[PDB]
């Protein structure tokens, strides 16, 4: 119980800030900054947070920003992709071979 | 054989060796090269800072300036600052820009898009020749046009004729 | 006193500045609107003229005019 | 260490590498039938010196002891063997019949000042020093 | 052996230690720098950049007022569709302000440092253009009066125009090139324009007219003006078939898109204002298509057909031809001539061209008279049909 209070002290501080947005890597940069574009503002080359996720320099790969200058978070775990996105919308019909069957 | 050899070998170190030359000594020389150059390049990274507005170069005009559109979605008028060349910068690229005041730091993007992916469709035939039967005379003609001038341009150009297309 | 407040005014006045249209002129009297009751009496509107004024940056402000500007026009 | 002294040290490691370097890279030797090599680099470090342990002591804890069975002797007015406090034992070792100084009084050894009786032996002289009152 | 094996590897050794140089003193990012000419260039932007110009965000002036605040005052809206009041500076001269003209304003604190140059509000016209290159008249077949015709034109008022203010004449500003394809009406028309040595502007007719009604109508205006204020401009329009068509509305999209850069075209030449300093030269192979506006002198003062020559000219295709091949010259190039009448210029050079492909497989490097026979009777039974001419000649 002591640590949950501890704890709760800093986090008050931390998390005064400018906020976040959700991009997508294009490509990296050899020199480590990475050409990543938000989503709803304009593409941005800034660096990597290397205290938190070397994975956000790897492409094709969507990525949290936390903003104080558009500088890459981690990279999320749920991707998705416009192909996937098509099938999900319309929700075909789909049917076993007895239905064509006879 | 021997003299071309010796040549190839040459041309790759003198355009090592003189960079490099010039460089390390003026370290050691008290006026020249030496800090300065070092800390120029410093100098680009600090001034751009993060982030870096993206742009597409249009065009260069011969006035100090250029015509980037910026990604914000209206254009800018960039002037060749934060060291830069105009005309090293060869149209069409993206060019990275220092958004606090607009320069083109440099050129390294473009950005991709998928326009140039569908036309470039790569061969990988069925059948080819060579595994098709008869009329092989009717294949012939047809090089004279394609194939010929791509295996050799050479008979073309010494008999002074307009390349067939 | 006039140029202590006005040099806020003058700031504004100065470059960069905007253009907008209005929506609406209200107008009212900075003498009282309504006597507010609940926790708390006291005027909630104690603004004076005021008109609501659309940017051409797809936002909306209010905003409390002033006296000086010619109210016919606006 | 004092920031001046070192840095001296430092300009001369510095200058010694960098006008070396410049000469030997850009040479043409290779190529050439004297074949020293084209490109030769030069870097050359300095080092600083660690604590000093001569002859083991044993440690325990942060230490407010630290001693070694084998004996060397110090002067008196020069303690510069700067004990840790609570140690008897290795103040006057194990009480001393070396001296002049002889116990009579055994094993009392404070860490700080200790003259039993000078009379009992002679073994060394003895300097009075009228330091203190000149300080006082 | 050993020695090579030992260069290669250090070379490329030495360009990774090298890096940090590659960057700052070659390009390639961070500095793109040689700084002969960017020490002066990199100069002059700093004292800019210092005050109110850099960031400089393109805006265009919609009006002079003098409403609120100095009695200079205009109102500028941004590319991105705000207006903003914003002053004037003389902090740095203002030179190309014109009302409506593209004008640079600032980020941080909105007023006119420096106006963009003369109307580059298309930019997309600008990049494509050739400026005057040199072809020579090895491959401008022949030397036939056809040619010699449109230089009058063309080239002698531009060149000089001492003669035409002297007598009191007006100078030339049009011509008509109408006939088949194959003619060389570009081939040409390019090498009249580096012989006169003056401003070398070629459009295209496709490129005039762009998805949206009245989208074509801004780059044609502004592409004129453009023209008018530079010193001596010949704005080639090339090949306007269907691009270039009579006014007519089908109410599915019409005739609308092609006739809004055609008439945008009339607007500013005869207007209110004249045509400017502008050269004009027009490639059609319908007049059949074109708008009795266009027609009509002022901006098309003499029709010259430049077509299929006649049957001395094509002897002289033959010689110009062979001179930069490197072919026999005991062929006669008479022979050729006669065995192929009722040629274009093109069909001349596939003859040419033929002769070398029966010439490569014999594996010769030097064509023959017996290649050169086979290729005329080839052209005048089978190339006929295809031919663009009895289709465009009825046209012309």
């Amino acid at each position: 119980l002591n640590a949950k209070v501890r704890l709760l002290r800093e986090e008050l501080q931390l998390l005064q800030e400018q906020g976040s947005y959700v991009g997508e890597v294009v490509r990296a940069m050899d020199k480590k900054k990475v050409l990543v574009k938000v989503h709803p503002e304009g593409k941005f080359v800034v660096d990597v947070d290397k205290n938190i996720d070397i994975n956000d320099v790897t492409p094709n790969c969507r990525v949290a920003l936390r903003n104080d200058s558009y500088t890459l978070h981690k990279i999320l775990p749920n991707k998705v992709d416009p192909l996937v996105s098509l099938m999900m919308v319309e929700k075909v019909p789909d049917s076993t071979y007895e239905m064509i069957g006879g | 054989t021997q003299c071309r050899l010796k040549l190839l070998k040459l041309e790759r170190i003198k355009d090592y060796l003189l960079m490099e030359e010039e460089f390390i000594r003026n370290q050691e020389q008290m006026k020249p090269l030496e800090e300065k150059q070092e800390e120029e390049r410093s100098k680009v990274d600090d001034l751009r800072g993060t982030p870096m507005s993206v742009g597409t170069l249009e065009e260069i005009i011969d006035d100090n300036h250029a015509i980037v559109s910026t990604s914000v979605g209206s254009e800018h008028y960039v002037s060749i600052l934060s060291f830069v060349d105009k005309d090293l910068l060869e149209p069409g690229c993206s060019v990275l820009l220092n958004h606090k005041v607009h320069a083109v730091i440099g050129v390294l993007m473009d950005d991709t898009d998928p326009l140039v992916t569908v036309m470039k469709v790569e061969k990988a035939p069925q059948e080819t020749y060579a595994d098709i039967g008869g009329l092989d005379n009717q294949i012939q003609e047809i090089k004279e046009s394609v194939e010929l001038p791509l295996t050799h341009p050479e008979y073309y150009e010494e008999m002074g004729i307009k390349p067939p297309k | 006193k006039i140029k202590e407040n006005s040099e806020k005014i003058k700031v504004n006045k100065t470059l960069p500045y905007l253009v907008s249209n209005v929506i609406e002129l209200l107008d009212v009297d900075p003498n009282d609107q309504e006597e507010d009751g609940a926790n708390i009496d006291l005027d909630s509107q104690r603004k004076g003229k005021c008109a609501v004024i659309k940017t051409s940056t797809r936002q909306t402000y209010f905003l409390p005019v002033i006296g000086l500007v010619d109210a016919e026009k606006l | 260490e004092v920031p001046k002294e070192k840095e001296k040290e430092k300009v001369s490691t510095a200058v010694l590498s960098i006008t070396a370097k410049a000469k030997k890279k850009e040479k043409e030797k290779e190529k050439k039938e004297e074949e020293k090599m084209e490109v030769d680099e030069a870097e050359k470090k300095e080092e600083k010196e660690k604590k000093k342990e001569p002859e083991p002591n044993f440690q325990l804890l942060d230490n407010p002891a630290r001693v070694m069975p084998a004996q060397l002797k110090v002067l008196s007015m020069t303690e510069t063997c700067r004990y840790q406090p609570f140690k008897p034992l290795s103040i006057g070792g194990i009480i001393i019949l070396k001296d002049t100084s002889e116990d009579i009084e055994e094993l009392v050894e404070p860490v700080a000042a200790h003259g039993p009786k000078i009379e009992e032996e002679e073994q060394e002289p003895e300097p009075p020093e009228p330091f203190e009152y000149i300080d006082d | 052996q050993s020695t090579y094996s030992r260069q290669i590897k250090q070379v490329e050794d030495d360009i990774q230690q090298l890096l940090k140089k590659i960057n700052e003193l070659t390009g390639i990012k961070e500095s793109d720098t040689g700084l002969a000419p960017p020490a002066l260039w990199d100069l002059a932007a700093d004292k800019q950049t210092l005050q109110s110009e850099q960031p400089l965000q393109v805006a265009r002036c919609t009006k002079i007022i003098n409403a609120d605040s100095e009695d200079p005052k205009y109102i500028i809206n941004v590319k991105q569709f705000a207006k903003f009041v914003v002053d004037l500076s003389d902090q740095v001269a203002p030179t190309d302000i014109e009302e409506g003209m593209r004008v640079g304003v600032d980020r941080n604190k909105y007023q006119i440092h420096i106006p963009l140059p003369p109307k580059i509000d298309p930019t997309v016209t600008m990049m494509q253009v050739e400026e005057k290159p040199d072809v020579t008249y090895s491959d401008v077949g022949g030397c036939k009066e056809q040619i010699e015709k449109l230089r009058e034109v063309v080239e002698t008022p531009l060149l000089h125009p001492e003669r035409f203010v002297n007598l009191g004449i007006e100078p030339p500003k049009g011509v008509l090139l109408f006939g088949p394809p194959g003619t060389g009406k570009t081939l040409c028309a390019r090498a009249v324009a580096n012989r006169t040595d003056a401003c070398f502007i070629p459009v295209i007719g496709s490129e005039l007219v762009q998805k949206y009604v009245g989208e074509g109508a801004r780059m044609v205006r502004e592409l004129f003006e453009m023209a008018r204020t530079k010193k001596a401009c010949l704005i080639f329009f090339d090949e306007i078939d269907a691009i270039g068509g009579a006014r007519f509305d089908d109410g599915a999209g019409g005739d609308n898109e092609v006739q809004r850069t055609m008439l945008e075209l009339i607007n500013q030449l005869d207007g209110f204002d004249p045509r400017g300093n502008i050269k004009v030269l027009m490639a059609t192979n319908r007049p059949d298509t074109l708008d009795p506006a266009l027609m009509r002198p002022g901006r098309l003062d003499r029709k010259i057909e430049f077509s299929l020559p006649d049957l001395e000219g094509r002897t002289h295709i033959f010689k110009i031809h062979a001179r930069s091949m490197s072919v026999e010259r005991d062929i006669r190039f008479e022979l050729l001539a006669r065995l192929c009448p009722n040629s274009t210029g093109a069909e001349i050079r596939s003859v040419c061209t033929e002769a070398g492909m029966f010439a490569i497989r014999a594996r010769r490097k030097i064509a023959t008279e017996k290649d050169f026979l086979e290729a005329v009777n080839k052209v005048i039974k089978s190339y006929a049909k295809f031919s663009a001419t009895p289709r465009y000649m009825t046209y012309n």
